[PDB]
């Protein structure tokens, strides 16, 4: 998952 | 003496921190309003979540972090986010009123306020004592940002793959910090060791917070008040 | 004429609605504040999430809903929540200013405000037109709560197991509504048919909202602003 | 999943 984390990490 | 390499590392960290820590706390009015049993949970869940986004932003600017794999970046953040938030918060903490003063009265948090989000004094007592001891070190901004970077780049955090690369990055940061203190910090003979002990205090705070988070998040009536980012980062999922 | 059975059904629904719809909108100050591109998303995500909790509370008091299996209850809610929220909101909608007036100025929402959460006029135009047409029906409170209960207890919603039990519950509600109008509603000859058509308009609004929700929630920068309850209920997971 | 839904439905 970690959908938001991956996205914010660009 | 430092090299233009060690120097630019410090410059990079200070700039990263200035771009991710708003001294005016102007975004705090966007959070669910504070209300002084769990009355502060909606406001503090928003505050913590906003802080996590800022810590991710800070991390992406630490030299070498961006080159790590997405998996190690996530690994380092899930493990250290709560510690960096606790560390960065020392900037608003006041020894005078033992509170985190973030601008106006609506955003000045005392032990009383922060005990109204489900967490106990078992976590809050050591946290306030940590802030006090840390505030008394009178760290320069340079040492403050280096400490956060060192805390974040610990190769001994669960899920980390490229240990060698991360250990190399952290050792370089520690070298820069020892040199900065020796040269720029008058009477800082024992400061580095005091700063390293704070890292150990942070591991202990992380543990107590992790324990309480687990207990609380198990109740849906409580977890539903959190944000999707808090649930991701403080959750137990693994890459 | 109705039986004390049909009568107590109406009484149960009105009481359920009074216990779940605060005419003073006093909890709205607990939401992330409104800000008049996505400036209204934090506030409206909180407002919608709070409304979902209230719709669940209303549903648990509808006679017969509590006896359904946890799976059918979830099935009916995930499918109808957005429709019930749209229906219940007619109570704050004003034909005068074409806005949802929920107490003070801070919580009066016009087409301009509600277009600032990611959703387009493709959803908002039909929604405002739906409110207008519905407000013009001048429904008694009794017909209003019956319509919400009928909308919620539709056996043709995805994931529903005990169709017979649910169809029996809805047919009984429709019978009660037709009898109430005939007897208590002066000149309401064509009202029931107009109310049934509104249910069809709600299916169409549900579809457009579902479409837009899917598109928006695909962007983490947007979905992270939602609440865990909204993500559960509007999400696509199945029991 | 539906952790919150199940809980609220009592
Ligand atoms: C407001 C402070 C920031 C100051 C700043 O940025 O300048 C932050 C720093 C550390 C935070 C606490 C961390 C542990 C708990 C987490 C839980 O999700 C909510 C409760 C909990 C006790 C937080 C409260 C708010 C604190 C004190
Ligand atoms: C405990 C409080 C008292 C209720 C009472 O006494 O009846 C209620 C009033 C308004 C509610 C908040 C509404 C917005 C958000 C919805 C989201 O699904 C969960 C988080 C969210 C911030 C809720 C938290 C609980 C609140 C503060
Ligand atoms: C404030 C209103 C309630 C009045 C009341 O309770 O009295 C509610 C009723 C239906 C709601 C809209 C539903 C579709 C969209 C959902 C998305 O998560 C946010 C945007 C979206 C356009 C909402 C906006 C707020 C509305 C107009
Ligand atoms: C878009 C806005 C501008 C930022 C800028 O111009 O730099 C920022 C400022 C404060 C932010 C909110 C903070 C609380 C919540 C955190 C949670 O993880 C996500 C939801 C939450 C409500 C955020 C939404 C986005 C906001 C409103």
């Amino acid at each position: 998952g970690h959908k938001i984390l991956h996205r914010l990490l660009q | 003496m430092l090299s233009d390499e060690q120097m630019q590392i410090i410059n990079s960290l200070v700039e990263a921190h200035h771009k991710t820590y708003d001294d005016s706390y102007s975004d705090f009015v966007r959070f669910r309003p504070p209300v002084r049993r769990l009355s502060m949970l909606p406001h503090l869940a928003d505050l913590v979540s906003y802080s996590i986004q800022k810590v991710i932003g800070f991390a992406k600017m630490i030299p070498g972090f961006r080159d790590l794999t997405a998996e190690d970046q996530i690994a380092l953040l899930k493990s250290s986010a709560i510690e960096i938030i606790m560390l960065r918060s020392n900037q608003s903490f006041s020894l005078e009123d033992m509170s985190w003063s973030c601008g106006g009265p609506d955003f000045k948090y005392c032990i009383n306020d922060v005990t109204k989000a489900g967490h106990t004094l078992e976590l809050l007592e050591p946290l306030v004592k940590f802030q006090v001891g840390l505030k008394k070190l009178k760290l320069h901004e340079e040492e403050h940002v280096l400490l956060m970077a060192i805390c974040l780049l610990s190769p001994d955090r669960p899920g980390v793959q490229d240990h060698v690369r991360i250990e190399a990055l952290q050792d370089r940061l520690c070298d820069v910090l020892q040199a900065y203190i020796r040269i720029q910090h008058p009477g800082g003979r024992l400061l580095y060791a005091k700063m390293i002990q704070k890292l150990a205090d942070l591991r202990s705070l992380n543990e107590e917070h992790s324990k309480q988070y687990r207990s609380l998040s198990f109740q849906p009536e409580h977890s539903m008040q959190l944000t999707p980012l808090v649930l991701e980062v403080f959750g137990s999922e693994v890459s």
